[PDB]
RNA sequence: GUUGAAGCUUGGUUCAAAGAACGUAUCAAG
RNA sequence: ACGAGAACAUACGUUCUUUGAACCAAGCUUCAACU
């Protein structure tokens, strides 16, 4: 069949991420926060979590150390990522979405935005000459609704593949997701994880959606 | 199927000799005649026709079918691998036969495996008519837009190939992306030009690290001297490296 | 292998961390003779304000400039505020207040860049080629902090003691005292450890004392403010921090290394020559006071808590 | 896209040049001091002429909404009694104020009360910013 | 007997599609999204729809795998999209067709261009040094009004036809259309399908206006 | 397609070579800086440029008229002004401007106002772009 | 003794190098 | 009573696969025109 991961993302901090393409002020942010280009929600594009939870999960599953190659790296990483090696190209069964925001109703509720500015400098360790600069990030509490399919192909592997896509989740928990996530940015967590077919009704749905939820 | 190495091509070849209705308009002149000498220069190059190119496409074991022989009429059809690089030896030994008096014009095109040999033998006569009047010594490559005289052809690609082949399968992340795009901009300077060339020179410079400090500028001045040859040479380096 | 701190600051005298927002006389601040400041909002006012015909203000500043901090407000005949955010005190001997940091809620936090960049101070200690490309400090993984109350804010004034205790007409709002707010930090052990953090800590403090502060104590200086104790030798192991809010000239730069009578002597001359002034051995201090004698706590300062997990 | 200042127009295509003939005009007749003598408006003055604009910037730019929000309006408000208080401290700004018509645009983005309006007027001050720091 | 199988697709992410890879300027956007050269439309082909309806399909009616060529798969699936054997050939009752944006209006609303430029960067392990991307995609909320012909031939296997086709486009909304989908892009999920004779009413268009409309 | 900026007319066949020229002239004789010593352009302010360009230069791809929409020439007003003031924060870059002439180009797009014309200026400030890299500068 | 005295500002870096991707097989050849 | 009459260059086909907009940056430095 087809399992559909589906969660929800609460920020406990910031998150500045992205770039735009579009015009900043001499005045403030540039480097502003990446947006939908619709309807102005931030997002998180489905690049950027696929890209840390791939590094974590790489760098986990090695022994906390990789130098390699995106598509040299593990079987079950490549399994659910994919490759492009130009003998095997598995391909790749976990896929991504765009996470736009969710919670705009009860971030209102507050009066509160959508997001921050973080007036932020540097300090000329020789000459104490600052350089200030604006950096905007979304307000912490902001609620991401996610969705991620799986493709359902085979039987033995799935158990593996969700004990390693929650420790993935569980691995990203701990460190930050885009921007300037060392400085103390992009701190995120998990909660309301829950595994639906999309048709019909995988029968070993119970023991992903324990493995899932834990 | 046995040239399992560039693209599963099939080559054929037209030719004939230069200035050769001349050459019997006004054979031998008087004052130097005895009536047997005029004959042995048409013997000899009939006999070098089908005994020396029967015998140089055997010692060096060709992929090619041969249809006619003669100044007039020259039709062979086989991997194009292999009559490309028959078409210069070609060249050389007319060349040195004739003592280099009497030139060729040829007509090379390429074709699918599966397709109307009728078809091909009227294209590429065509091909080489185009070539033909160009009169000169001079060969198409596969098209009209590509007509090459022989020195040319030989010296200028065959260079501007073997510099190619030697530089780019020493390197195992620049071949070929590198080359289609390359191509890409090369081929369409002919329309805009300064656009082209300053997108090659910043191109050129951001692979100079990988291509070789020295390579990408006999890039950029065959791109700025010699374009034509060389978006030829990198697309029958493209062509034989196929697969 | 990634080790994650709780590191907790405890405030060991006040401390700033801006945020870029200014505020004059007018602007926000119900400072009454109370010992207490009120800041007030932006929207509610400003609509409050114009429901009752702003232009009134408008030009009763024009009328009042310079006082006029609630004698507008407290003689306009609308005494009413519900219109203060949250309240602090404030500690003189009235005006041009810069806030503290907050969240969109309003309510404070030590961001994490803060703490980066203090510690950033104190480790690079040596001769300054350790730089934008320095591989030791892509692996700090320090956050933004939990998120503190506003009741540990109070303001306090700026107030230098060069030879005297001179108050500068800034304010600011801080941290008051023997705050402790954590954060978490995590490093890879490869490249910095607990005790690499430790020792540089506790010697950037003893540079910072021996030839800045125990230079500028044996420079004309008393006991007099009793109570700015001098403080190192119970806790010179103890590695107190120093970060940013006015804590001086010297707790940014890292050049007391090597040696006192060639760097004190480039920077107190020179680096200040290329602002303006002309003036000898020493650099001259940055202290706060607070109420009966004073008590004179230098400013922005805390001592680090690391403890694992 | 209008701008009606005091006597003429400046849209979305000459706000740059708008800026530029203005401190044009400013830095060929400098304001006499009341002392005597010559000044000009410092860097500082004039940046947080721009800061206290682009505070209220970067809460309109993210909202699509044409029509601006009332408590934005406030905010517009406050600029203006801001920009009334460093004008009266200081003679220098107070012609800044004056020759720029920066009181004249900040009114008449309180008429139009459209987002495009106060985006041109914040368009129009970082030019004064970007020809005042060209000079 | 001839007929056309009216709706919709919206984007709910993403979707960069198509696109000459010739070369961009220094400058800016690599791999543009392919438009309609008149209007200045970004148009999905009817190539890159049928090739992914085909695709998912014949996972779906295999059932599971598909490491198949396209001709020897099925016979539900040639008597759609048509074979090209030498003898055993069906011809393809379906017909694609270019499908062009339809709500450029209801975007010009919002103020928003039909697409933006999605900055994307790639960190290489050894050095931690990027590699930024600058791809065109359209827009999420861009609504593809579509029509696919479905030649009648054969009156018993209409039925099946137009559920196999269903299940074919309730397939393709888990999964992405073109492009880095993967990546998060792509998403797409049908709405008002209909479909609705030539000239006159054929017969039990309704048992398939509903079997279509679910 | 004319855009005569300060000494010359520039069409499309003679502006890349003119790019080359005013580049090949700025790294053999470069900027001296009011301090003593040689300053050259760093590679990320003149990339800055580039797409502060570029941002609007991916609009005025998609587009089939000639004169361009007042949102266009919002934007490009908007990088005047951009150019003007980075121009005048550093003199390096000042000079630079100066010195191949963007402002005299910018604003010859501001009077001819056409599609035509800003890509011209677009193709001029990217092999501006192509040849400060080429010639002299690091890659 | 009293009173805001204001000045310095993303400087400063780095960049699609990506890698695969133009390509089959149907009438001809035998 | 046209080297002519017929006769669709047609059928099959995902511009696609792998890629974090990252990295380094304490809203901070100075005490002062001011009996």
């Amino acid at each position: 069949m087809k399992l559909v991961i589906e969660g929800t993302i609460v920020l406990k901090t910031g998150m500045h991420i992205g770039g735009s393409s579009d015009f900043s002020a001499i005045g403030a942010v540039a480097s502003p926060v990446v947006r939908d280009t619709l309807t102005r929600l931030p997002l998180i594009p489905g690049s950027s979590l696929k890209g840390k939870m791939r590094y974590l999960l790489a760098k986990e599953l090695n022994n906390g150390i990789l130098l390699n190659e995106p598509n040299n790296d593990q079987d079950e990483i490549l399994r659910l990522f994919g490759s492009s090696e130009k003998d095997k190209i598995r391909r790749a069964r976990l896929k991504f979405n765009d996470i736009k925001l969710s919670n705009l109703a009860e971030l209102e509720t507050f009066n509160v935005s959508s997001t921050e500015v973080k007036f932020e400098n540097t300090i000329n360790r020789k000459t104490a000459v600052a350089n200030p600069r604006q950096i905007e990030r979304v307000i912490a509490g902001s609620k991401f609704d996610f969705e991620i399919f799986y493709n359902l192909d085979d039987i033995k592997e799935v158990e593996k593949d969700f004990e390693n896509i929650k420790q993935g989740f569980d691995l990203l928990e701990f460190d930050y997701l885009g921007g300037h996530g060392t400085r103390g940015s992009g701190r995120i967590a998990f909660e309301n994880l829950s595994v639906i077919t999309a048709v019909g009704n995988f029968e070993k749905i119970n023991t992903l959606n324990e493995i899932l939820g834990a | 199927e046995e040239v399992e190495v560039g693209i599963n091509r099939l080559g054929v070849l037209r030719a004939d000799v230069d200035n050769l209705g001349q050459a019997f308009i006004n054979g031998i002149p008087d004052d130097y005649l005895s009536i047997s000498r005029t004959a042995t220069f048409s013997r000899a190059m009939s006999r070098f026709f089908k005994n020396y190119l029967n015998q140089l496409l055997a010692e060096k074991s060709y992929k090619i079918n041969v249809i006619y022989a003669g100044g007039d009429d020259l039709f062979m059809i086989g991997a194009w691998q292999d009559i490309l690089d028959f078409s210069i030896v070609l060249k050389q030994k007319f060349a040195d036969f004739t003592q280099n008096k009497l030139s060729i014009s040829a007509g090379i095109g390429m074709f699918r495996e599966k397709y109307p040999v009728a078809r091909m033998a009227s294209l590429t006569g065509d091909l080489e008519d185009a070539a033909k009047d160009y009169t000169k010594n001079a060969v198409t490559l596969f098209d009209a837009t590509n007509v090459f005289s022989w020195d040319t052809l030989e010296n200028d690609i065959f260079v501007k190939l073997d510099a190619i082949t030697k530089n780019f399968e020493k390197l195992d992340e620049t071949g070929k992306a590198f080359i289609y795009r390359l191509i890409d901009l090369l081929r369409g300077v002919n329309e805009n030009q300064q656009i082209n060339i300053a997108r090659l020179a910043y191109t050129l410079s951001r692979m100079e690290e990988k291509i070789g400090k020295t390579f990408a500028q006999e890039l950029y001045n065959w791109a700025n001297a010699d374009r034509k040859t060389l978006i030829m040479a990198l697309e029958i380096y493209i062509l034989k490296t196929r697969e | 292998m990634k080790k994650t701190y709780r590191v907790t600051l405890t405030a060991l005298g006040p401390i700033f961390i801006g945020g870029g927002e200014k505020l004059k006389k007018y602007e926000y601040i119900f400072d009454k003779q109370k010992k207490v400041a009120h800041m007030i909002d932006h929207t509610k006012f400003t609509k409050y304000l114009l429901e009752k015909n702003l232009l009134d203000d408008f030009t009763s500043r024009v009328n009042s400039h310079f006082d006029l901090y609630d004698y507008l407000v407290n003689k306009k005949g609308i005494v009413f505020m519900p219109l203060v955010k949250y309240s602090v005190p404030v500690a003189q001997f009235m005006n041009d207040l810069n806030t503290f940091v907050k969240d969109a809620f309003g309510r404070p936090y030590i961001p994490g860049s803060s703490l980066k960049g203090a510690l950033r101070t104190a480790i690079l200690n040596d001769l300054k080629e350790d730089t934008k490309e320095n591989e030791v400090f892509a692996h700090l993984q320090v956050s933004d902090s939990e998120t503190i109350d506003l009741e540990n804010l109070k303001v306090y004034q700026k107030v230098d003691y060069s030879k005297t205790a001179k108050p500068l007409p800034l304010y600011r709002e801080c941290l008051k005292p023997n705050t402790e707010i954590t954060f978490t930090v995590s490093f890879d052990d490869e490249y910095l450890t607990l005790k690499k953090i430790q020792n540089a800590l506790h010697k950037t403090y003893q540079h910072y004392y021996i030839k800045w502060l125990k230079g500028g104590k044996v420079g004309e200086t008393l006991i007099k403010g009793v109570t700015f104790a001098l403080d190192q030798p119970s806790q010179n192991q103890g590695e107190i921090i120093y970060i940013g809010g006015g804590a001086g000239f010297v707790s940014k730069t890292l050049h007391y290394k090597s040696k006192n009578r060639d760097q004190a002597r480039n920077d107190s001359f020179d680096i200040l020559k290329q602002l303006f002034r002309t003036t000898y051995s020493k650099m001259r201090s940055v202290p706060d006071n607070v109420p009966t004698g004073k008590h004179y706590l230098e400013m922005g300062k805390a001592r680090i808590k690391l403890e694992e997990l | 896209t209008e701008l009606k200042i005091g006597n003429e127009k400046v849209n979305s295509t000459n706000f740059g040049d708008f800026a530029e003939k203005a401190i044009r005009g400013i830095n060929h007749k400098p304001f006499v001091n009341s002392k005597g003598g010559e000044q000009k408006i410092t860097t500082s003055k004039i940046r947080g002429i721009l800061e206290l604009v682009n505070k209220v910037y970067n809460r309109v730019i993210n909202t699509n909404d044409v029509e601006l929000s009332e408590n934005i309006l406030a905010d517009i408000a406050y600029i203006k009694v801001k920009i009334a208080y460093e004008s009266g401290r200081e003679p220098v700004v107070k012609d800044f104020i004056q020759r720029t018509a920066f009181t004249a645009a900040i009114t008449d983005v309180m008429n139009q009360r459209t987002r495009e309006s106060f985006l041109l007027f914040a368009r129009y001050v970082e030019s004064l910013i970007a020809y005042f720091k060209f000079y």
